């Protein structure tokens, strides 16, 4: 009758087992201090069909909305859609595909995957990794790129940074949002935090403007408690993109928190020829091109506008439906008095 | 400068009933409970007819009327 | 009487609408009088 | 969950539940009135709501 | 009375405020009626707005058709679904199949909401049957023929159709005619060209050439315009034979000038 | 490992011919990469472009 | 019964408290200015006095603020709401250290 | 005469109109019924099997399924007379009944007032052809707008990438808003026009969200031409110096651009950028990674000035005969905006003078009053 009384077991447990919280462990046998939803506060004796032990002060578990007997836990939950936002369909790029960029690529690589992948080599030497990394993306050359493109190692997961200035105007909170996130890659296995445009956040921390500025102030706080506290993190590969590279935060900026400043130049002229080339793979080009030269002709070209060009080019030669470079009405695609 | 002696010793140097509060531990909770509250101890402080009514710093409240809100 | 600006505008419920009301009913008064008075001239209502 | 707030008689105590509102309610016998006092929290039952056990 | 009504629907068929208005006056009719003038309105409802189901004539339709008398609800719901046919407007079927729902323990109703799924359906919308015709200028009179005899037919369902004869649908069937707009050119070639279709203007009047286009929606030649609806074609591309593009239409390759 | 300097770089750059090229020799133009850009880009352009259907046609 | 810890971005304060919790053996709470929370309405106040009263019970412990930049800021006049709420909050943590609260036997440490 | 009968006719209907209300009686005072009947006992017992309420999925823990349900009440419930278990989504808008809380009927999801009015699904009432000086420019939009969705099959074949991003600018006045407008009205796509006002808001916080939900909504969508206006308003340097107080556009701003283009695909949106003063806009969002195919409008030469000349003389009452090239020729440096407003002009003068037609006269009139005002 041991199966009959799982059984039973099982039908009084019928479903819907409002989820309520663990706030408390106490004993005198162990007892719970539960919460629920509705604003309540239930002491049990009995805690239920848990094992009294595994639970923590601060966890989600299901109850009988009458009983109030702690039935099965639930995983923990994050809030701020932080785990909707933190998905990621595994960016269909598989190559490093950038350009003349391969310093910076190099040190990102061994200093994000090594430690991942052989970090045999690491515990030998008896080094903890290298530490969290910016990335100086101050025109955005190349920036969403190297992202993107260490977005293909074997697998793990990728914080984007998306909105942790969302604070309620009435005070608003620390950066739940933060919280949040670091306690996901926390619990999760090996995972990496690509803090987008973290300009948007950072600042000298004394200047005192008016509200708003202080809300950011405090998530930026809460960002470097997340690193910098009484904890290893030792779990965690914080990569940092920003463009306003002069005016960020003095204690955000580095030597526990955000080492190994990666810095995106001016792609030269071999490297403008590499993008412009690395775009035009899958472009039908004619076997006629002069690369190199369009690449002198570039003079300043840096960012995307590269990529730009051979989709105008493609349009270009698609007025007539072609598949040649011209290379003049390329350049005038790209874009009196004396002469 | 000193002014919680001052509250704290006429506290123990009464003879009387005393009440001790904080500058904002008043606000909180559902809407509405603040001024609840702040009457409930100047109830108090009528029935206990020798009541001294001790409140910490102010400043946190009643600084400014901040003019018309929503 | 502080003036008439920030939020409200005539969209609230506060003394705003107590001052547009008050100047609803004023306007008209036949030879009842009316003294105002006030500490600052800064503040002060340009509907009034 | 919810603090006594005072020793009302002998077997009386208000008692403000956690969720809000506020109860008189009797204790049960082999509770040592002595050892709960204003401020102490306890575990009422769900029906009658006597004090069934305090709690630190 | 209720040949009467008909009578004064099949008077008042084309000018768009009276048919309207005709609608109201029914409507009156059908609230201060009697039970035979209430089976009656909703035929002379059909008459005036057939295949042209406007949200408000939908409303009433369906409101004198939940009615409790038997009559009354079979006239409603085949006056709707006349109204709907060849639409295949989605609030339509919807409306049309919670009436199915509700009338779940009625056979005759539930037969006569079948038929006006297949009305609100015809040809998935191809045909519509319509006595009006070339921009609510041109009478069908074989469709008003046809159309005359099932709404005379349906005066009195109970006995005419809830019985032997049924085939008065099948007259309507071959009274049945599209709207379409194949743009097949000299010696029928299929042209293609860009039309723009928009709801009708009543270009009479209004200020310079008006814009007949509501609503610009270039799509091609092979469209189905709608009850309403008019094509201006496009800026010069070709020179239309006729200006009041519908059904089989040539377009001479002759602009003036690209 | 690019046969160009014999190269093993763990910061090899890893190509769709899988291998880890010379960091100065990593482009298709350099090396002959032996693959289908252009077939690749017809493929997913197709898969991921927007087609206007004029929302007239309906059942 | 308290100690502050003047410091720019990592002269060792992280790393002492570290020791310092790791060393003496008692009861340790590490707490950050990211406590700040709202329900249209304030309760950092609460909180604090939940600190406050935690030690008291469990009497030999070190209490340990860091970042009190965010929360110290400072008592400006008619700034804002925001404002209002966050001196609100420094100032239960002023009555709490100070005043009727009077501690024996807590540490409180500044970073 | 016919004014008169007029009078008396309307004064018929007014009549008519206030007998009928007299004699039967219709109003509604507050809340009414008039459509007649109505009755709605099934109607009641659905309610009564129905009248649930709603919330937003979490999770399904499961392979059973378990969803778990947050509001004012928290719930973990699964299971229901529906299917395509939680369709195949999380985060929706689950609707759950009441009474053991297991029947669903999934919903769309919550959207804030601004973004919902800003869908803007009207037609703008303008089509190609009425267009005139800027034959280059749409002939550019036209392109990129169409190409990548007329017949596309040949945009394709090539293994060009689609441009994906215009802005248009140029002097104040130009025809930007109309070729906008003829575009919108044109197009069979999720078309979305914003107003840069809309998303300046009372501190941080707004602007990112509406954003945010915009972007997903045109995400959700099949296809979207999003229409930016007001970008002049929104977005501008990067630079604090004394706006370390105002950085709440610029985060707005840097939200906008991580959502045009960040870490993910933005999807089959295309973004035009209306503005007259395109130097202060931000290099960032000024890449052309977002906005590939910038045009420029520019003052109509005397063949443009001639076309828009007769576009506006479409209306009717205007002279027989024109000569227009010769009134382009006399407005000279004038904007597509300054014809109309002559047009205008004309018009009113024809009505000064008592005129039902306007005349040439009329219209040189109106191009001296204009040109020397
Ligand atoms: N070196 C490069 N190789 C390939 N694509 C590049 C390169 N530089 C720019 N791009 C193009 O730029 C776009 C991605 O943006 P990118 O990563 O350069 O950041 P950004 O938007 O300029 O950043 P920021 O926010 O700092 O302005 C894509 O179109 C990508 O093709
Ligand atoms: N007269 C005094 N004798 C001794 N100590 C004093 C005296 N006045 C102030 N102090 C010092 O300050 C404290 C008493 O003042 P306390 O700081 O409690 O209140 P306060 O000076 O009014 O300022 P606050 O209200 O901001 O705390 C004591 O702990 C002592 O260190
Ligand atoms: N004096 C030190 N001796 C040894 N390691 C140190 C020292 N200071 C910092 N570190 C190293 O730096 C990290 C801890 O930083 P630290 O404790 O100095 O930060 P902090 O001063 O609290 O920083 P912040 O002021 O920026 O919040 C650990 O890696 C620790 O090894
Ligand atoms: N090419 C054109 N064809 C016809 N009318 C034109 C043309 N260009 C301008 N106009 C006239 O100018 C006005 C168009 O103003 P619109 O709002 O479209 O301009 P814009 O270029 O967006 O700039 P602005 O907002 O500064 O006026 C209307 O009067 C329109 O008739
Ligand atoms: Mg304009």
């Amino acid at each position: 009758k041991i199966k009959e009384n799982s059984e039973k077991i099982k039908v009084n447990k019928t479903l819907p087992y409002l989820v309520s919280n663990v706030i408390e462990l106490l004993d005198v046998g162990k007892c719970a201090v539960i919460k629920t939803s509705t604003r309540q506060t239930y002491f049990l004796p009995v805690i239920g069909l848990v094992d009294a032990e595994k639970l923590k002060p601060g966890d989600l578990v299901g109850v009988n909305k009458d009983s109030y007997l702690i039935l099965e836990t639930l995983p923990t939950e994050y809030d701020s859609r932080v785990k909707a936002m933190e998905v990621d369909e595994r960016p269909t790029e598989q190559y490093s595909d950038i350009g003349g960029l391969d310093k910076q690529i190099q040190e990102l690589v061994e200093a994000i995957v090594l430690p991942m992948n052989h970090k045999e080599k690491f515990e030998n030497l008896g080094i903890q990794p290298p530490k969290g990394v910016l990335m100086y993306g101050p025109p955005g050359t190349g920036k969403t790129l190297l992202a993107r493109a260490c977005a293909a190692q074997t697998k793990a997961t990728f914080l984007k940074l998306a909105g942790p200035q969302l604070v309620q105007m009435f005070i608003g909170d620390g950066a739940k949002l933060v919280r949040d996130a670091f306690a996901l890659a926390k619990e999760k296995a090996p995972s990496i935090i690509f803090i987008d445009e973290l300009d948007a956040i950072g600042t000298k921390r004394f200047d005192s403007e008016k509200a708003g500025d202080r809300e950011v102030q405090r998530t930026m706080l809460e960002l470097l408690n997340q690193l910098d506290g009484f904890q290893p993190n030792t779990q965690v590969k914080v990569i940092a993109a920003t463009n306003r590279v002069d005016i960020l935060d003095p204690a955000l900026l580095r030597s526990g928190r955000l080492d190994r400043k990666i810095e995106f130049p001016m792609p030269n002229e071999e490297a403008r020829a590499r993008i412009m080339q690395i775009h035009s793979r899958k472009m039908n080009v004619s076997p006629d091109v002069n690369y190199e030269e369009l690449a002198r002709c570039t003079d300043d070209f840096n960012g995307a506008q590269c990529k730009a060009v051979c989709v105008e080019a493609g349009m270009i030669a698609l007025r007539r439906g072609a598949t040649e470079l011209t290379h003049e009405d390329y350049m005038e695609g790209i874009l009196q008095y004396y002469a | 400068c000193g002014k919680t002696m001052l509250a704290k010793a006429v506290a123990h140097h009464t003879t009387a009933a005393f009440i001790r509060v904080v500058g904002s531990e008043f606000v909180q909770k559902y809407l509405g409970e603040g001024p609840r509250m702040v009457r409930d101890v100047f109830r108090l402080a009528k029935e206990n007819a020798p009541a001294i009514i001790f409140i910490d710093e102010i400043d946190a409240i009643a600084t400014k009327r901040f003019d018309a809100q929503t | 009487g502080s003036s008439r600006l920030e939020g409200g505008s005539g969209g609230d419920s506060e003394v705003q609408r107590t001052m547009l009301e008050l100047l609803n009913q004023l306007d008209a008064t036949k030879n009842i009088k009316v003294i105002m008075a006030t500490n600052r001239i800064d503040i002060l209502d340009s509907a009034l | 969950v919810g603090e006594v707030l005072k020793q009302l008689t002998e077997e009386k105590f208000i008692v403000k539940a956690t969720n809000g509102p506020r109860y008189v309610v009797g204790c049960r016998r082999q509770l040592d009135k002595s050892k709960l006092k204003p401020g102490t929290r306890v575990a009422l039952d769900m029906t009658t709501l006597t004090i069934m056990r305090y709690l630190p | 009375q209720g040949v009467a009504v008909l009578g004064i629907a099949l008077i008042a068929m084309g000018e768009e405020i009276g048919a309207e208005m005709a609608l109201r006056t029914f409507g009156h009719l059908l609230r201060y009626g009697e039970p035979t003038l209430r089976r009656a309105v909703p035929l002379a409802l059909a008459l005036i707005s057939v295949s042209n189901p406007r949200l408000n004539i939908l409303d009433t339709l369906s409101k004198f058709s939940h009615d409790a008398d038997p009559e009354v609800s079979y006239n409603s719901i085949f006056a709707m679904g006349m109204v709907g046919s060849g639409t295949n407007n989605a609030r339509l079927a919807a409306m049309l199949r919670q009436l199915a729902q509700y009338h779940a323990k009625d056979p005759n109703n539930l037969f006569m909401v079948r038929l006006a799924q297949g009305l609100t359906h015809l040809g998935k919308g191809t045909l519509t049957l319509c006595p009006y015709h070339s921009d609510r200028q041109l009478m069908s009179q074989v469709a008003v023929a046809g159309l005359l005899t099932v709404l005379v037919s349906f005066l009195d369902v109970r006995n005419i159709i809830l019985g032997k004869s049924h085939y008065v649908l099948y007259g309507l069937v071959a009274a049945m005619q599209p709207r379409m707009l194949v743009t097949f050119d000299e010696e029928l070639r299929p042209l293609p060209v860009s039309v723009r279709v928009g709801q009708a203007v009543d270009v009479v009047g209004q200020a310079g050439k008006p814009k007949t286009i509501t609503g610009f929606q270039t799509h091609t030649t092979p469209v189905l315009l709608a009850h309403g609806e008019r094509a201006e074609l496009a800026t010069e591309e070709f020179l239309p034979v006729t200006p009041i593009l519908e059904g089989f239409v040539i377009l001479r390759k002759n602009p003036n000038y690209d | 490992c690019f046969m160009c300097r014999k190269k093993v770089g763990l910061t090899g750059f890893d190509c769709r011919c899988g291998n880890l090229f010379c960091g100065l020799h990593r482009y298709s133009d350099k090396h002959n990469c032996p693959y289908d850009y252009k077939a690749e880009a017809a493929a997913k352009i197709r898969k991921e472009n927007p087609v206007v259907v004029a929302e007239k046609i309906q059942r | 019964k308290g100690c502050l810890l003047y410091g720019p971005p990592g002269t060792g304060k992280t790393l002492l408290a570290r020791a310092v919790a790791s060393q003496l053996d008692c009861n340790f709470l590490k707490v950050v200015s990211s406590s700040i929370v709202d329900k249209y309405i304030g309760e950092s106040a609460r909180l604090i006095r939940e600190m406050f009263n935690y030690a008291r019970d469990h009497q030999p412990c070190i209490i340990f603020m860091d970042e009190i930049d965010a929360i110290g800021g400072r008592r400006f006049s008619e700034g804002t709401s925001a404002d209002r709420e966050i001196q609100r909050t420094l100032m239960e943590l002023l009555n709490q250290m100070d005043g009727f609260d009077t501690l024996h036997r807590v540490k409180m440490i500044m970073a | 005469t016919y004014s008169r009968q007029i009078k008396q006719v309307e004064d018929d209907i007014q009549q008519l109109l206030k007998k009928i209300n007299e004699l039967t009686g219709i109003k509604e005072s507050d809340t009414g019924l008039a459509p007649p009947a109505l009755w709605d006992l099934a109607a009641d017992k659905q309610t009564l099997q129905s009248e649930q309420p709603l919330q937003v999925a979490r999770c399904t823990k499961i392979i059973k399924y378990i969803i778990n349900v947050k509001q004012f009440a928290k719930f973990v419930v699964d299971l229901s007379d529906q299917v395509a278990p939680t369709d195949i989504e999380e985060g929706m808008r689950v609707g759950v009944d009441r009474n053991k809380y297991q029947i669903h009927i999934p919903l769309p999801p919550k959207i804030d007032p601004t973004v919902t009015m800003m869908q803007v699904e009207e037609k703008p009432d303008v089509t190609y052809s009425d267009v005139g000086g800027c034959k280059e420019q749409i002939e550019k939009l036209r392109e990129v707008v169409e190409t990548p969705l007329l017949h596309p099959e040949r945009f394709v074949n090539l293994g060009i990438e689609p441009p994906k991003g215009v802005l248009l600018f140029g002097p104040p006045g130009t025809g930007k808003t109309l070729c906008a407008r003829a575009v919108a009205n044109r197009t069979d796509a999720c078309f979305i026009r914003v107003i840069g006002s809309e998303l300046v808001q009372k501190y941080v916080g707004e602007g990112a969200r509406m954003v945010r939900e915009l972007f997903e909504m045109a995400r959700t969508k099949k296809a979207c031409l999003i229409f930016f206006d007001e970008i002049d308003a929104i977005g501008g340097a990067r630079f604090d110096d004394g706006a370390g107080g105002d950085n709440e556009v610029q985060r707005t701003m840097l939200e906008l651009i991580n959502q045009l283009d960040g870490f993910d695909p933005r999807g089959n949106i295309k973004v035009l950028m209306a503005t007259n003063r395109p130097d202060t806009l931000d290099p960032a969002l000024m890449r052309p990674g977002r906005l590939d195919r910038k045009i420029e409008f520019s003052l109509p030469d005397l063949e443009g000035r001639t076309h828009i000349f007769k576009i506006h003389a479409r209306s009717m009452s205007v002279e027989r005969d024109i000569r227009f090239e010769l009134l382009a020729r006399l407005c000279p440096n004038s904007t597509g905006a300054e014809i109309r407003s002559v047009c205008t002009e004309a018009g009113m003068f024809a009505i000064r003078a008592r005129r039902k037609i306007a005349t040439e006269k009329d219209f040189l009139e109106a191009v001296n009053k204009v040109i020397k005002s």
